[PDB]
């Protein structure tokens, strides 16, 4: 299969009540393996995988030296993008930064990402041949300038296409056990009547990893999805996902309908039925 | 500025079985700002022992959070996840539903 | 392992 590391960074101002809340976590794909929280006590970067726990003291130092490197960063950037869009010091507002880097089934480089956002919205992020920037409005303009005349992107260049996919292998090696590994989905589909004539039928797929799946219904083979919930998927916390969709027909249609179930682990993807 | 609603799911990680051990959760995604309250209720109080993920973010941008605690599910206690958030106009509470 | 201003 195919492989993510990606940072993630979130800084949030808070007015009068002292300096910006800073959260930083790092992924393999949908691994959490760190953490930094710049309200608690530690002040450090902290394991939250097993397989990351054996790392150094050489490495704990150097990320929490790094991590608070970005905290000061985003701190100065909340004060330099209050002052682009003339906005007060009244309110509280948010930067977000995720970086990283993707590979093949071969472990080899396939994709660098470097993206920023300022109050929910993009920024400006690093474009795909990682020499140039899409900037998404007059401001991010100003970014781009300056990002340009100082060179960014080949500094960006050299960590993702290198130095990050040096680590994503590493990572990928010592945790390989929870990290190389796919778990299929245990699928069923549950009916509940909802009054006399209609029943809700919901398909369900659990304890699968990684996160990404399709979970579709077709009536006579025809998809339905201007009518099927689909809640988002969402952490067992033991480390699988959890996933499911629902229609609501007429009782008595229940073999129309079929759930359609596509993952990485299925050898082929599964077709539910009521008959 | 840019709000986004959080979408709430209240659920147990295994299938609940009564008197048998097991985790529930409270799974909060695609909000924006990122500030929230979320509690999970046993018949109505605050549950203390809560723990929570680390704030983290999808593609869209939006945050996303797991909340989550011990506990041994029972016919007659019933469970639910408060969420505030300035989207919200009150507290949104979402009952836990065993039997979807 | 991490790798500006705005």
């Amino acid at each position: 299969g195919s492989h993510s590391m990606r940072y993630f960074f979130t800084s949030v101002s808070r007015p009068g009540r002292g300096e910006p809340r800073f959260i930083a976590v790092g992924y393999v794909d949908d691994t959490q393996f760190v953490r930094f929280d710049s309200d608690a006590a530690s002040q450090r970067m902290e394991p939250r995988a097993p397989w990351i726990e054996q790392e150094g003291p050489e490495y704990w130092d150097g990320e929490t030296r790094k991590v608070k490197a970005h905290s000061q960063t985003h701190r100065v950037d909340l004060g330099t993008l209050r002052g682009y869009y003339n906005q007060s010091e009244a309110g509280s507002h948010t930067v977000q930064r995720m970086y990283g880097c993707d590979v093949g089934s071969d472990w080899r480089f396939l994709r660098g990402y470097h993206q920023y956002a300022y109050d929910g919205k993009d920024y400006i992020a690093l474009k795909e041949d990682l020499r140039s920037w899409t900037a998404a409005d007059m401001a991010a303009q100003t970014t781009k300038h300056k990002w340009e005349a100082a060179h960014v992107a080949e500094q960006l260049r050299a960590y993702l296409e290198g130095t990050c996919v040096e680590w994503l292998r590493r990572y990928l090696e010592n945790g390989k056990e929870t990290l190389q590994r796919t778990d299929a989905p245990k699928t069923h589909m549950t009916h509940h009547a909802v009054s006399d004539h209609e029943a809700t039928l919901r398909c369900w797929a659990l304890s699968f990893y990684p996160a990404e799946i399709t979970l579709t219904w077709q009536r006579d083979g025809e998809d339905q999805t201007q009518d099927t919930e689909l809640v988002e998927t969402r952490p067992a916390g033991d480390g699988t996902f959890q996933k499911w969709a629902a229609v609501v027909v007429p009782s008595g249609q229940e073999q129309r309908y079929t759930c359609h179930v596509q993952h990485e682990g299925l050898p082929k993807p599964l077709t539910l039925r009521w008959e | 500025m840019i709000q986004r609603t959080p979408k709430i799911q209240v659920y147990s990680r295994h299938p609940a079985e009564n008197g048998k051990s097991n985790f529930l959760n409270c799974y909060v995604s695609g909000f924006h700002p990122s500030d929230i309250e979320v509690d999970l209720l046993k018949n109505g109080e605050r549950i203390e022992k809560v723990e929570h993920s680390d704030l983290s973010f999808s593609k869209d941008w939006s945050f996303y959070l797991l909340y989550y605690t011990e506990f041994t599910p029972t016919e007659k206690d019933e469970y639910a996840c408060r969420v505030n958030h300035v989207t919200l106009s009150q507290p949104k509470i979402v009952k836990w539903d065993r039997d979807m | 392992e991490l790798a500006l201003t705005v």
